[PDB]
């Protein structure tokens, strides 16, 4: 139904100044239905009180008591499954299932979910109270990314997800990098619970913000520890969280609200796709106080210096007068004023920047030039040690003379990507590694 | 030391 | 009276078929009074049983929707009557999708006339998006979807539908830019030429060509393809000068394209004479760009940086700050190096440029930077250029072709050809940039 | 704004780099080059 309010109608105004002159007479009309193009599901942007059916919480209490009593995993799973079928039936009658949907899972992991994984032996040692224990602990288990409409017992309320995320930050960050798959899957589940409830309030913003910082921290840990892990999967998931988080900011802004940490995560969006001009126009439309924040100014400062006119990649169009300030890029990375998390994101481009630094320099040398000594390159491109640069030269078939100089005129590749060869292993900067060792993970993620 | 275009 | 209007629409006359009550109020008011006591089923059956009505269902529903609009229109409330207007408009366009739709030739002027009205109405409604519990730019987005479906319906076989093809494209792109979603214009541009049945692009009306090039170049500039953007901007303004300037609306459109033509031309190292541009631009605007020209002509990086900072807001609105910050410094460096080379090589006969000489001339050009104690907090303006990166500046210039020299990292100097003529050392900017980045021809087809 | 309204010769400095026009910045720049040559 179309909204029919005197204040709104007066505010919009009439189509014509004086309908009476044209012979029109004031008329009363029926409240017509809302047209199909005007219906929009507004995501919740305000704190909502948590209320649950008294029968629903009593059912969970029975599940908790039943779980303690029963010791056989197969028997416990069957009893819980039968109760779930009855639980879904009454909820359909109650109408709190498929329409506003609110979760009721008070504990970190649903009791039915814990029972299901117990019989499938998919419970990680982190969730178990003791390594020899066979039943997943209620106070340490976490819900798995799910992929029949979900019941209110399966999804957990937003004010629990904040508590759940706090548990991950405090008691599970030190387990990296061995628990990369565990945390990445579990955190992805937390965002899934929010989108089930169609919630985008302060809790969702706060939780989504910290998830991004974990991914940046995880990104540096994996490359530092030289442990094989999925890179594209990690980056795509990080990019999805940024565009989702940026989308929430527009809705809050459009509703007259504000987000205290919008500026910080606008910067990460710029660094997600360094060489994409689309993000340069998006940041310009933003208000002045966001465009002039130090995190945002630092972010697009990098975008300019990374911009190289010789950047060759399939499906990429070069642009005019690109700076290609590789020397300035490494001066910013060493700046004590650089936020650490931004540094972790920018480490993914070190191989690309270094290659185009040498490729650009190679074109400005005559054929009779002596090989460039490694000592000069290390101070220029910030290589951690001589072992790193010699591996870099071997990867791109750069001739190395006497083990201490590089013959840049022998470089043949014009693109940082080799069709046959696997991409070079990602590296890091020892300056950023030193900064990390002076700050706890918990303090870094909270900010 | 002389210039040589590439 | 109602039957009289149906006869008017059945025979193809569309004098009263309009949504603008200013020129249609008397007719509809009488129509509403006679039709106030009927149901939706009554109106639909009324049209179906009317003689000589075309058998097409698209035309049937359009007539019923207009009658439904007339019956329940509320002149005192644009919002309360909004659903009827948009419902009729979508039916009107749907009647225009089929190439062989009845009375399509006379229906084309109606669609253009109603489109301009509803675009104006949608802009008014989307302004009050907060009070209407609707997302921002929702009414315009809905209309763009309606027009987009119409645009896809146009195919080459002068049919009336083909006549408004370029008119339709300009409307679609203007909506996309207005709803702040300009990347959607890519689909329109890629399919505009195949759908057009004209032998050459210049066969369209000149006013529409200027609008199309203005949007196309504006679209290119967003993707940071300045040379492609410049060609359309330059060509559009050349065509605009032919039109008479007595309209006083050409001039306001003349200064709109100049706001993008001047910064784009400067990026490619082209200065504009202020003679022909005198009527289009105010004296204040002439001085504002003249300051930038002086800074970039004589290699003043700090001056360019300060000018962008001073003009940050209005450049940021036109999606110009980032592009200008990207490209202007490298042109500024070329002029700076051209100045020192002229006074060092061509006059004093020294073809070796020590890095120490360039370093002390860069720190004069750039001045205070992030590392200096003056600028404690990094900004976009004092965080990109530093005098310490002497070799980096030279390396980029040589790779871009703006400078013909060889640099020696170990000797801390760059050697250059020992020639009196500077053109052998520092070639003209525009020729090098255009050579390295060929642009699409200004003649589309 | 930037939206077009409704509608009812060379302009570029072809020779701008070759022509020299004096300004304060260039004179300051040439002072630095002269100073550098005296030092060396």
């Amino acid at each position: 139904y179309m909204i029919n309010d005197a204040k709104t109608i007066q505010l919009v105004g009439p189509l014509i100044s004086s309908p009476d002159n044209l012979g029109f007479q004031k008329r009363s009309h029926k409240a017509r239905e809302l047209p199909r193009f005007l219906i929009n599901q507004e995501p919740q942007l305000e704190k909502r009180a948590f209320v649950q059916d008294p029968w629903d919480k009593a059912n969970q209490e029975k599940m908790i008591s039943l779980e303690e009593s029963i010791d056989d995993l197969n028997e416990l799973y069957e009893t819980l499954k039968k109760m779930r079928n009855t639980e879904r039936s009454i909820m359909e009658e109650k109408g709190l299932v498929d329409i506003v949907f609110q979760g009721t899972c008070l504990d970190m992991c649903p009791t039915f979910e814990r029972s299901r994984r117990n019989v499938e032996y998919t419970v990680y040692s982190y969730e178990k109270n003791q390594p020899n224990d066979k039943k997943a602990s209620r106070t340490k288990a976490l819900k798995v990314f799910a992929r029949a409409p979900p019941l209110p017992s399966d999804v957990r309320p937003p004010h629990i997800l904040v508590k759940t995320l706090d548990y991950i930050v405090d008691n599970l960050l030190t387990t990296l990098p061995e628990s990369e798959g565990f945390l990445w899957d579990r955190m992805r589940s937390i965002r899934q619970d929010f989108t089930y409830q169609n919630y985008s309030g302060p809790e969702a913003v706060d939780c989504n913000e910290r998830i991004v910082r974990i991914h940046l921290l995880i990104l540096h840990i994996m490359v530092k520890s030289n442990v094989e892990f999925s890179l594209q999967q990690e980056l795509e998931q990080l990019h999805k969280s940024l565009i989702t988080l940026s989308e929430i900011y527009d809705d809050v802004r459009s509703s007259g609200g504000t987000c205290p940490n919008e500026a910080e995560f606008r910067a990460y969006a710029l660094l997600s796709k360094i060489r994409d001009p689309q993000y340069d126009e998006n940041i310009q439309r933003l208000p002045k106080h966001i465009f002039q924040d130090k995190l945002v100014q630092m972010a697009l400062c990098f975008r300019r210096v990374i911009s190289n006119s010789a950047y060759t990649e399939r499906g990429f169009v070069k642009t005019e007068n690109c700076l290609n300030f590789y020397a300035r890029f490494f001066q910013l990375m060493q700046s004590p004023s650089l936020p650490l998390l931004m540094g972790f994101f920018l480490q993914m481009h070190l191989t690309d920047i270094r290659f185009y630094a040498l490729r650009a320099l190679s074109h400005t040398l005559n054929k009779k030039h002596k090989p460039i000594p490694f000592i000069y390159l290390e101070n220029m491109l910030l290589f951690n040690n001589r072992q790193e640069i010699i591996e870099f030269c071997n990867y791109y078939s750069i001739e190395i003379i006497n083990g201490d100089a590089a013959d840049l005129k022998t470089l043949q590749h014009y693109s940082h990507k080799l069709s046959e060869t696997q991409p070079l292993k990602k590296t890091y900067l020892t300056c950023l590694e030193r900064r990390l060792q002076k700050t706890t993970y918990k303090g870094l993620i909270n900010g | 030391l002389e210039y040589s275009d590439n | 009276m109602a039957n009289q209007l149906l006869d008017e629409l059945a025979h193809g006359n569309f004098s009263h078929l309009t949504l603008n009550l200013s020129q249609n109020g008397r007719e509809i008011a009488i129509l509403q009074k006679q039709l106030t006591g009927f149901d939706d089923k009554q109106l639909e059956t009324f049209v179906e049983q009317h003689p000589a009505m075309p058998n097409d269902t698209r035309f049937k529903i359009m007539c019923t929707s207009f009658l439904n609009y007339a019956r329940d229109v509320d002149p005192w409330s644009a919002w309360s009557s909004s659903d009827l207007i948009f419902e009729f408009y979508q039916c009107l366009i749907n009647c225009l999708i089929n190439d062989n739709a009845p009375h399509i030739e006379m229906l084309i002027p109606v669609a253009t006339r109603e489109t301009e009205f509803i675009i104006n109405l949608a802009g008014k409604l989307d302004s009050f998006h907060l009070q209407l519990h609707t997302r921002s730019h929702q009414f315009l987005s809905h209309i763009s979807s309606i027009l987009s479906r119409l645009f896809n319906s146009i195919k080459p076989p002068i049919p009336g539908k083909q006549r408004i093809l370029l008119y339709l494209v300009n409307k679609l792109n203007n909506i996309y830019f207005r709803i702040e979603s300009p990347q959607l214009c890519s689909n329109i541009f890629k399919n505009f030429q195949p759908k057009s049945m004209l032998a050459h692009f210049n066969e369209y009306q000149l006013d529409q060509q200027i609008e199309y090039r203005y949007l196309l170049g504006r679209y290119y500039l967003l993707n940071s393809q300045v040379h492609n953007a410049f060609v359309q901007f330059n060509e559009a303004f050349q065509s605009l000068l032919n039109l008479p300037l007595t309209n006083q609306a050409i001039t306001r459109n003349g200064t709109r394209i100049l706001n993008y033509m001047i910064p784009t031309g400067l990026i490619l190292g082209k200065m504009v004479k202020w003679g022909p541009l005198r009527p289009f631009l105010s004296q204040e605007t002439i001085d504002n760009w003249s300051v930038l020209y002086k800074h970039v002509r004589y290699g003043n990086i700090q001056g360019v940086s300060l000018w962008l900072r001073q003009n940050e807001r209005h450049l940021c609105a036109r999606q110009l700050l980032i592009v200008l910050l990207e490209k202007l410094p490298m042109v500024t460096y070329r002029n700076l190096i051209k100045t020192v080379i002229k006074s060092w090589t061509t006059e004093w006969g020294q073809n070796k440029l020590p890095y120490s000489l360039i370093e002390r001339v860069l720190q004069l050009s750039i001045g205070p930077t992030f590392e200096d104690p003056g600028a404690q907090e990094i900004t976009i303006y004092n965080g990109i250029h530093s005098p310490k990166n002497v070799e980096n500046v030279l390396v980029t210039l040589i790779n871009l072709g703006l400078l013909r020299a060889n640099c020696f990292p170990q000797l801390q100097l760059c050697v250059v050809k020992k020639t009196t003529m500077i053109q052998e050392i520092v070639p003209p900017v525009n020729e090098r940039i255009t050579k390295m980045f060929p642009a699409h021809s200004h003649v589309l087809w | 704004d930037d939206e077009f309204e409704d509608f009812p010769t060379n302009i570029w400095e072809e020779n701008w780099d070759d022509v020299e026009v004096d300004d304060d910045f260039t004179n300051e720049l040439k002072a630095e080059l002269d100073r550098y040559k005296r030092e060396n």
